[PDB]
């Protein structure tokens, strides 16, 4: 009589790599690179915002496009790339900076300003900003002379950070395609405007001259921003082609942004995103996207690693 | 494997064996039969399991975008946040290839592991009574019953009721 | 651990020896007694101590200041060097956390293994006048008094010298 | 007769954790993360600069809270919170480059640059730069036409590098509260700075305007600076708003410059620095500050790591 | 009768490192770090360019030592210390951008940007750029009023990339050393100009004034460039100080480009480069440069690591 | 090593093995004599050399240059990326010494493990007909002439045919 030890084994196991050797056989094994994407936004849990032809920066000067948006609030924040930032042309300076400080800001809140003029017009108007008709940025001024070709008086508005947060300011110099026309604009002569805080300190000049023309228009406007702390003022000295802000935006929280080319889908809950998608997953790693962001399984060039959970495979 | 039983002197496994890793096949006049051994079985399954549970812990430091897939970052800032991702990427392939590799050569020494502890679990047992052919079975030198294959099998082998007979059977 | 002494055949360890990480227990007419081995506790003790001495190499590369705690730094530019440190710091927990892992299953099998290899030793020094037991004691099939039990331990136990009685008291 | 094997062990193990399992006990064990900080910056055989309310760039320009740096010498340099690099209101452009560069500079060591004046004033103080009455920054100075509204005459200052090292060179661009000031300090119509070496070149007008007031004024100043290679020339063309140096700065040799918010311990000695001391430790990792700069342990999220130096701890 | 098992072994092994023990003696071992250089760019299979005097960036404006490389193609481009972008004194603004970019362009192709001009010479010559006499660079025109300070016509020039890749349009801006120069050359008044495409706006004032002679001239003409998208439109606005573009540049496919002082060999074949030679070798490590570049063996700081290939050597 | 036979109860290694990494070594009345194993030095090979190839693999990264060696880039992200080579340059050096040493202990180990692998075979071979001299010898209790020593190393002995003899002579 006797008794054998032995060992379970199937026909079929599945091949997995060691330190030793290449593409040894176990009785089982499992994968440990996520490939599976879900193409869609999960945003199930998160106050997610499509912001779809509004331009991010867009939130803070107010073109049409950005109307629904300008007091927006989210954890989530979708860019799409037909988004636009502008109507009448221009561009931020610092543009990126910005963007990826409106991407964790969790919205904005908007308050006055409280500016007030005398001695000039502040409806200045373009039929590149339409709201059933000529119009401009919700939330600046175009400021002109009372008159085409009057003098544009020299003038200081200043504006103090109450809250407790700091408030961000947007204004915006604007290049005339022509001589003619800033002078039309704002009178003839030298044009300088200055912006200064405890922290900051910096003049600009307008440049008139023809650019490419974008949505009609071969001016341009220079949009610059500052961050004023708490109970520090912002002082304006300007004397014509300066865009005048109305109210300030404070940033409400915290968030995320992504940048996306695939629809939401508030039924499926996630934390990692890419353009394509969401990648929801248990496995460490991922060979979907290298630029994916949230909380994301670690992004690996393999396709396949496949990690053993039984005995080397030995059939009969 | 380190350890030489599994894919060693025991020479192949059965695929017969669905309820467990590891089992006793025995040889008698009522016929032959095959067990699981469930000790053994589930100390291979939990050392396993823990390594796999341990792999999939989520410690998840969250990451923002720093790029523009839509308007390209400045050029020289944005060459040095591919050349840092790239960096980190090949960092993260190797750490996944290396850790993967390791895993598994551990796993399978570890199966073969378990596999020996068994065998000198089941010699140990039959002390003077059995001697081993060399390929994972004890010939047991006296009559052993489907009962007595039984208390093999649980550990309840009393190596005594059997000695005197046994060991005079080995000559 | 790999070697099943240690948490295996070995059902537990001893809390009073304390001179040794391994050692031995005998009874006797003379009683019982308890002493540790030297060699395989050096040897372990040889091995942990060099890992840690391996671990605990100094290298000395210097970072320095390349953000600004009092006067933040331009955001974009601090944003990438925040991703870069965020990125280096979650490899270094990793590599933490895999070494530490690592080490401490090296460290438990090694110890396994050294028990295991002084049983073995004991086992091929009594050759064929002991019998094991299962629990890793040696059933001695001859007198042993207290200095034949120190002659085991110390490597100078002679089995020609008892041989004869054992085999007359194992058949 | 029996003789058994056995093992040691203890009634209270440490857990620790391997690649199967989490809190296995072991009969000894040691951590590798260390978190026991020193809250004192460990100075011994390091000559060493705490500039306490200096600001480090003030040390190029030297208002009095820095009067006694202008020379100063170090292998470590501390900064403080409390630092200011200014008397006057102003800001440098590049500010933490050059911050950069004089934190691994070993100190600085000044020389006269040879400009004399006539026909203005040269002696522009300020109650916001106070040395027992108003001053100003001890390594410029305020050039002034010789009486209110006088006209500043137009001239050019030239200094050669004759060193074997570049020299630092600051400058500043007055910026007056308003025109009526720019005109009684420097006299009516345009301003224009001009700045040049082999390698660089820029002209700078002066925008006069109200800015929020800082330590009582309203006017800023513009610091500008430029490393001049050894035999090129450096020449400034004026007629106002100039803030003409004095001396240059040559670096001394080599150091490093740590960020701290506690005292300096010249008893005890170091090599891994952060805001709250000094991390003095042989354990491989350390978890108390992820921007620690000198020759630290490397700093991991755990805060603790407990490396096994014993068998399995199985009680009896 | 006996027999004995045992295993080999030599007089003298290997030392090699492991977890537990420095100095281990094993019966083999390999080495896995690279220390071999060889002291020159090998170049087999790959179309090579060795700028010498010509520095990359001149290959865009076409001083004479690139008159070899206006329309150059190669994978691999070898930069050397004498290379020079400029003929006139100057430089690049933003220059290792666009060193990067070309770098892996594979080569430019040129086309012309057909700026026609009338009223304003366009043939402003220098002694510094010499082709069998005055020239200038032969990508660019100096456009000078027609006489001595004649009036230069405002004036706008257009150009559209029609192609399916970017296009490399890159300007210069004159830098006079005085007024009355800039004056004699542009006409008085101030001189600006606008550069602008779909996603770029800038503007650029000239800087007249004294500085240093380099090569005894001491005007300047900086270079500026841009990326033009296709199907969008750059436009220049300018009156005077302008340094017109005459053709673009496209990119031809993939390159890569090194730093070396060491010659070429066309001989020896390689894919790793440094600026010291060529490291060819199957081991995966190097502890030759760590800034080597190509398809390479990772850099590591220790010389030496020893990998064991056979068992313990325990000899007798 | 693990599995204490190398450098272990096995004393030392035979310099005059020039054939194989292990072998049998065996005396009796017409002599001494050395031959080496296959299997066992073949298995150890081919284990060792699928290390090698493992970690000779290659695979196509390129990087690019972002600095500067003729005209040093600004001072700001001069630093950032001084800051990120070196960090990079770090994680690679300790990857690449942990990585050694770690391949090094499991080849020790391996190779020990062959070792203890072919000594097992041979004792299951001899089973009743020899025993363990504690050293890596098999005192044999029968006369084995060079064709009987062929046969254990070739594996074709028959314990049987030596059987009776054998265990006479153990009593
Ligand atoms: C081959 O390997 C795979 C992977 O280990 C085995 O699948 C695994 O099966 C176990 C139990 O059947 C699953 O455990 C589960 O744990 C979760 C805890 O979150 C619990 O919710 C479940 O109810 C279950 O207890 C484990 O998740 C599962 N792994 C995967 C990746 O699906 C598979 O059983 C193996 N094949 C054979 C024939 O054994
Ligand atoms: C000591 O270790 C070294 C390192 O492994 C051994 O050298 C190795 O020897 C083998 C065969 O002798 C070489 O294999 C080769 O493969 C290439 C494939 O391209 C082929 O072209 C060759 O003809 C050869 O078959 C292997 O490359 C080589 N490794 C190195 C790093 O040189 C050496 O044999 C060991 N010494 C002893 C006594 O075993
Ligand atoms: C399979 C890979 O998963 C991991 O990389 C990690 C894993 C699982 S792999 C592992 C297994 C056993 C022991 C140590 C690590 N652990 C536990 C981590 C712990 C920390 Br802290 C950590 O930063 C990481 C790194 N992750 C977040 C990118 C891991
Ligand atoms: C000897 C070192 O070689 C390696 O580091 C790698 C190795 C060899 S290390 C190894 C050895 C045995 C099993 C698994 C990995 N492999 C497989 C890699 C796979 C990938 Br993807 C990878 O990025 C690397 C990293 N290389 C590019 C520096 C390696
Ligand atoms: C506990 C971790 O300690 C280490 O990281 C290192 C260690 C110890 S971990 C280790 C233990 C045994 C064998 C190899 C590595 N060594 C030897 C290093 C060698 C070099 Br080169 C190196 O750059 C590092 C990285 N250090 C500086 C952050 C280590
Ligand atoms: C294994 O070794 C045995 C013992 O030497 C071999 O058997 C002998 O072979 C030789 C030559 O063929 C004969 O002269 C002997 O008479 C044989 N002895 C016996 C008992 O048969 C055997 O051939 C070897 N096996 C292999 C595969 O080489
Ligand atoms: C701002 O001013 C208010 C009163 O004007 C004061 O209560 C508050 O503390 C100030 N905030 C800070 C940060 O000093
Ligand atoms: C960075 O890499 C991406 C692809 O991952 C590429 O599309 C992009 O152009 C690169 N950025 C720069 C600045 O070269
Ligand atoms: C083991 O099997 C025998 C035979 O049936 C039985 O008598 C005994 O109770 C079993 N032991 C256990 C623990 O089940
Ligand atoms: C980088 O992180 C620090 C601390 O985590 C934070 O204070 C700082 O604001 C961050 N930098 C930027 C640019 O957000
Ligand atoms: C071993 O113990 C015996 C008995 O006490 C003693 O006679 C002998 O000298 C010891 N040997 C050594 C080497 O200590
Ligand atoms: C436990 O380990 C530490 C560190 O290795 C050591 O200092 C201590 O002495 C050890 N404890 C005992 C009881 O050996
Ligand atoms: C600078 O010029 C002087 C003479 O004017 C000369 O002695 C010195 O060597 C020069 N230095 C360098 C670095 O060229
Ligand atoms: C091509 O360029 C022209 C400008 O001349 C523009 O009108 C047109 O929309 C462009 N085409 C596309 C597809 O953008
Ligand atoms: C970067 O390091 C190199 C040496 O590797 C050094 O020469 C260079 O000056 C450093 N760059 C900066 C910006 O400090």
């Amino acid at each position: 009589d006797k008794i054998c030890l032995g060992h379970h084994a199937v026909s079929n196991g599945t091949k997995v790599n060691t330190l030793t050797e290449r593409g040894v056989e176990v009785v089982n094994a499992t994968e440990t690179v996520e490939r599976t994407n879900i193409p869609r936004i999960c945003s199930k849990g998160k106050r997610t915002v499509d912001l779809g032809q509004c331009g991010l920066l867009g939130t803070i000067t107010g073109p049409p496009q950005c109307d629904q948006f300008l007091e927006f609030s989210a954890d989530l924040i979708i860019e799409r790339r037909e988004g636009s930032d502008v109507c009448y042309p221009g561009k931020f300076v610092n543009e990126e900076a910005l963007r990826q400080i409106l991407r964790e800001s969790g919205g904005i809140d908007k308050e006055a300003m409280g500016f007030t003029y005398s001695g000039i017009r502040t409806n200045g108007a373009t039929s590149a900003c339409r709201r059933s008709g000529s119009s401009f940025y919700a939330e600046m001024k175009w400021l002109l002379s009372n008159t085409d070709n009057a003098a544009f008086p020299q003038m200081t508005k200043s504006y103090k950070n109450t809250r407790k947060s700091p408030a961000l300011i947007v204004w915006g110099i604007h290049h005339s395609v022509s001589t003619a026309e800033q002078t039309k604009l704002y009178g003839s002569g030298n044009k300088l405007v200055t912006v200064g805080s405890s922290n900051y300190q910096q003049s600009f000049v307008p440049s008139p001259g023809a650019r490419p023309q974008v949505n009609g228009l071969s001016g341009r406007i220079d949009f610059h921003w500052l961050m004023l702390n708490p109970n520090d003022t912002v002082t304006f000295s300007f004397n014509g082609a300066f865009i005048a802000p109305d109210r300030a935006s404070f940033l409400r929280g915290k968030s995320m942004g992504i940048q996306s080319g695939v629809q939401v889908d508030a039924n499926c809950e996630g934390d990692c995103y890419h353009s394509g998608g969401t990648i929801i997953s248990n496995l460490p790693f991922q060979n979907i996207d290298s630029r994916a962001v949230g909380k994301c399984p670690r992004y690996v060039k393999q396709r396949s690693l496949l990690l053993a959970t039984g005995m080397k495979n030995v059939p009969e | 494997g380190l350890f030489g039983a599994i894919a060693g002197f025991i020479e192949n496994g059965w695929e017969g064996l669905i309820d467990g890793w590891y089992g006793f096949r025995h040889q008698n006049a009522q016929g032959e039969g095959t067990a699981a051994d469930y000790k053994s079985t589930q100390s291979a399954i939990d050392q396993i399991t823990g390594k796999l549970n341990r792999l999939i812990e989520k410690t998840n430091q969250q990451f923002e975008l720093i790029d523009n897939e839509f308007n390209e970052v400045e050029k020289q800032i944005g060459n040095v946040i591919n050349w840092t991702r790239d960096s980190i990427t090949e960092v993260w392939s190797y750490n996944a290839e290396l850790l993967v590799a390791m895993e598994n050569q551990h796993t399978i020494d570890l199966a073969d592991s378990e596999m020996d502890k068994l065998y000198e679990r089941v010699k140990r047992q039959l002390r003077e009574n059995a001697e081993e052919d060399g390929t994972g079975c004890f010939e047991i030198f006296h009559k052993c019953d489907d009962d007595c294959m039984a208390s093999i099998r649980n550990n309840t082998y009393d190596h005594s009721k059997y000695r005197e007979e046994a060991m005079q059977n080995r000559i």
